[PDB]
């Protein structure tokens, strides 16, 4: 299964920032660089960053070169736990 | 594909069999993209509100359906990409829910969280 991975977002606007990903991944996945990951999870409670679900950290630094909000957390990338995965979703 | 995409952040409220998540708009011009052929979601409003539920925790933004572990849990591996939400707070109305049955498809309540 693909793994998460945590990318810093301006705190307040991951909604925005997930919105903005999803729109450019919809008008870019017909063209010769679609995304290749999976989906993105922006956690209500969790502000500041978020997770995506990609297989290679080089997907997801593929995934988050769009808009600038993503560029703090564009120089590395966190995996998430393991068993993390059954705690990301929890509200 | 975009038309299952919703256009905008209001009014957004998900269905009570396939929790498809989208606005008022989209569910007058043209309903439900998964069991409309079941539910006949499009042509009125009152059997909308009856037949959507306006309180859901959390959504995916699934389009793989056959390789994903969260479509495995939440039981949509089989519907077509589309968001989804994880919870769904909300009960059709007995008469609809025997239709269903009758017509074979049993309804399987979406609402996955805890409750206490």
């Amino acid at each position: 299964d693909p793994n998460l991975w945590t990318v810093k977002c301006k705190i307040g606007e991951e909604r925005a920032t997930a919105i903005s990903l999803m729109r450019k991944f919809i008008a870019y996945q017909f063209t010769d660089t679609p995304l290749q990951i999976k989906s993105v999870v922006a956690p209500e409670h969790v502000k500041g960053y978020i997770y995506v679900e990609a297989y290679k950290q080089t997907h997801v630094k593929q995934a988050i070169e769009g808009v600038g909000n993503l560029r703090l957390g564009y120089w590395n990338q966190q995996m998430v736990p393991i068993k993390e995965m059954t705690d990301v979703l929890k509200v | 594909a975009l038309e299952t995409v919703p256009k905008d952040l209001r009014h957004l409220r998900a269905c009570l069999l396939c929790s498809l998540v989208k606005t008022i708009d989209q569910f007058e011009y043209d309903g439900c993209d998964n069991c409309d052929a079941y539910l006949q979601m499009k042509g009125n409003r009152e059997m909308v509100y009856d037949c959507t539920s306006s309180s859901f925790d959390g959504i995916i933004a699934m389009m793989s359906p056959e390789d994903s572990w969260v479509s495995k849990w939440q039981r949509v591996s089989n519907f077509k990409p589309g968001v989804y939400a994880v919870s769904v707070t909300g009960r059709l109305p007995q008469g609809i829910v025997r239709e269903l049955k009758s017509r074979g498809v049993a309804y399987k309540s979406r609402d996955t969280a805890i409750k206490t």
